RNA sequence: GGAUGUGUCGUCGCAUAGACAGCCAGGAGGUUGGCUUAGAAGCAGCCACCCUUCAAAGAGUGCGUAAUAGCUCACUGGUC
């Protein structure tokens, strides 16, 4: 997982999606997982 | 050595053996034997001596294997064509020659049987965006 | 344009999307104030080398070319303009756009080509028929090829009010 | 950078932008939107990552040079007047501002030759392009 | 410059045949 | 600084003569484009990005290898 402050695409798979009150990134490929919290 | 088969492509040179840079492991590591291609292929090169003809093989088993041949490279004997022997940097800015449209006519005719082009015309000027790109310009054509 | 109101007064449209303007030519300076997005859609093409219809409420057709438009700095907004009423044979001199046309031999050669100067304003252009725009060559252009106004070609007529050996393009080097 | 001779002191003050017209040496141009005080050592920051982004071309105009020296605590004290005249230069921007505006790159390699060079200034600014025509 | 099976120009590459 | 969180105004846009997203199927030959390299073949980096056929299929998205290869895209048709 990558909590970072500026979560933003990273390729065409890149699927920012809101969970819970977050704002969160499940992408292909997982080193894309990003999630500010 | 076993039974598995299937396809590969290269591209080794005209009239030159292959050591173990060219084969070697490359597909000799299938069960297919060099030594019964260094003769073979390097044969048939003798026509078409002095370039890099383009070979597909094809796999079944044990000590089988087929190969066709193509056509070489016609960049050999371009450079020939205006003494220079080593492509250019920018082939835009500083070229390499020009040519005529004569020696185009049997390029098509030892490249037929790869263009599947329309009609002449087609083939006519499918090989002048490779010539334009390579470093090279076109001598003659419309109306004048 | 259909602009209506001209008192000194804009509330009745600063919040109301509505820009101010003024026109004139000596005779007549009649107060005005036009829409926003109308002019904000128009001016855009016609810029200055474009007239258009103006009819007042009331009914009362004019004839001007767009003077001199200052916009909002912070917001790129345009606040106020001033139209220059078309006069019939001389309108004054006008401002007119450079521009480039077919590949120039600098631009693949190694470099590419400058304008130095973007609009260009040329001395009389004679109303009914007034350049707005102004294709220009460039491809002879090679290694530091300066073009200036006494090359460009002319409209049949205007005059260039530009000093003549003035760079209007330049194609530029490499790095 | 910086002035090459001069007075040498200060002070400081702000008003919104007064003479930073917009398109003039280029099709493209970035305009700040906040008062601030841009230092030399900011601006080196943007025309170096401007360039990277460009081979050739050299299509950037840096029209914010820095007219303003700025200064520092020699180390804590205060029993003494004035300080530092060397801690920096700086060039106050003010909103609407053009420090820049490349020109000849394609729209996008301008979209992004600001966007990394706006990320390492200050304050907030925003890409712009033509119908620009007060003075010329 | 070395390995064994692993290029195409200087010689090395794998192993077998 | 970030994000298909909602409310309201503006811009392109592209479109029953049947798009978008979904789906089955395709995908070009030149060419491992020329250039460069110990080699790099749509995909490390200069130059360009033309030709033929077609309903089509761009010297080219990214992933991938020592390059090959393999895997999809943009372009095409039917099903709604």
């Amino acid at each position: 997982m990558k909590v970072r402050s500026s979560v933003k695409k990273m390729c065409d798979n890149c699927k920012v999606v809101r969970r819970h009150g977050r704002v969160l990134v499940i992408c292909s490929n997982v080193k894309h997982k990003q999630r500010q919290g | 050595m076993k039974k598995v088969a299937g396809i590969v492509k290269l591209q080794l040179p005209a009239g030159k053996a292959t050591p173990a840079p060219p084969v070697g492991p490359a597909l000799g590591q299938y069960g297919a034997n060099i030594m019964e291609f260094t003769k073979a292929f390097n044969a048939q090169t003798a026509d078409k001596g002095d370039a890099i003809i383009p070979v597909e093989i094809t796999i079944y088993a044990d000590r089988s294997f087929t190969f066709i041949t193509k056509t070489p490279p016609m960049s050999y004997l371009i450079r020939k064509a205006a003494g220079i022997g080593k492509g250019s940097s920018t082939p835009n800015k500083a070229k390499v020659g020009k040519l005529n449209w004569d020696q185009v006519l049997e390029i098509a005719k030892t490249k037929m049987p790869d263009l599947n082009a329309g009609s002449v015309e087609a083939a006519a000027n499918t090989v002048a965006g490779t010539a334009r790109s390579m470093g090279v310009t076109v001598e003659g054509g419309p109306n004048a | 344009m259909e602009l209506t109101a001209k008192p000194r007064t804009p509330k009745q449209k600063l919040d109301e999307s509505m820009i101010a303007a003024v026109a004139y030519n000596k005779e007549n300076n009649v107060s005005f104030a036009l829409d926003r997005k109308a002019f904000d859609r128009a001016f855009r093409q016609q810029s200055t080398t474009g007239l258009f219809d103006i009819t007042v409420e009331g009914g009362e057709t004019f004839p001007a070319l767009v003077k001199a438009v200052q916009m909002d700095k912070r917001k790129r907004a345009p606040i106020h303009v001033d139209f220059y009423m078309v006069t019939y044979g001389e309108p004054v001199e006008v401002s007119v756009p450079v521009h480039t046309t077919g590949r120039s031999q600098g631009e693949v050669q190694g470099g590419l080509v400058d304008i130095v100067v973007h609009n260009l304003q040329i001395v009389a252009p004679g109303p009914r028929r007034i350049p707005q725009e102004l294709v220009v060559d460039v491809t002879k252009m090679n290694i530091g090829d300066h073009i200036t106004a006494g090359d460009i070609k002319l409209p049949e007529g205007c005059t260039l009010a530009a000093d003549p050996e003035l760079t209007v393009v330049s194609v530029l080097p490499p790095r | 950078k910086r002035t090459k001779f001069r007075k040498q002191f200060r002070g400081r003050m702000t008003g919104d932008a007064k003479g930073g017209d917009y398109v003039a040496f280029g099709d493209y141009g970035l305009i700040a939107m906040e008062p601030a005080w841009i230092k030399s050592n900011q601006i080196e920051a943007c025309r170096i990552v401007m360039s990277r982004h460009f081979r050739r071309g050299g299509k950037i105009y840096i029209r914010i040079f820095p007219d303003k020296p700025v200064t520092k605590k020699p180390a804590e004290t205060r029993m003494g007047k004035g300080k530092g005249a060397v801690e920096y230069w700086v060039s106050v921007v003010k909103p609407g501002r053009v420090m820049f505006e490349v020109a000849g790159v394609t729209e996008e390699q301008a979209k992004e030759a600001f966007r990394l060079a706006g990320h390492k200034l200050p304050i907030q600014t925003k890409m712009v392009k033509r119908e620009v025509y007060d003075e010329a | 410059i070395a390995s064994a099976s692993c290029t195409t120009x200087i010689c090395t590459c794998s192993c077998s045949s």
